[PDB]
């Protein structure tokens, strides 16, 4: 996925996150301590005229 | 043994523990203990 800065604030003893069906909406790094949101990059259907 | 705390109450009633609050974990103490019984310890005169 990318990888985008987070205006979303965790709380000091969790490090993980999700929003519906298991998928990590947002993670926060194990160096910085900082926090990021995680989202799908553009994939899509193609078609041809 | 995971103690959760929440300190500041709120003064809706008086000598009685009305309203609701959230509480968050502070520590996780693992030991692998078994326990049945406690006690609590106070300050006697
Ligand atoms: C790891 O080292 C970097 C180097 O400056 C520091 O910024 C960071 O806070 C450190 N993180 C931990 C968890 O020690």
């Amino acid at each position: 996925g990318v990888l985008t800065e987070s205006n979303k604030k965790f709380l000091p003893f969790q490090q993980f996150g999700r929003d519906i069906a298991d998928t990590t909406d947002a993670v926060r790094d194990p160096q910085t301590l900082e926090i990021l949101d995680i989202t799908p990059c553009s994939f899509g259907g193609v078609s041809v005229i | 043994f995971k103690i959760y705390s929440k300190h500041t109450p709120i003064n809706l009633v008086r000598d009685l523990p009305q309203g609701f609050s959230a509480l968050e974990p502070l520590v996780d103490l693992p030991i692998g203990i078994n326990i049945t019984r406690f006690q609590t310890l106070l300050a006697l005169h």
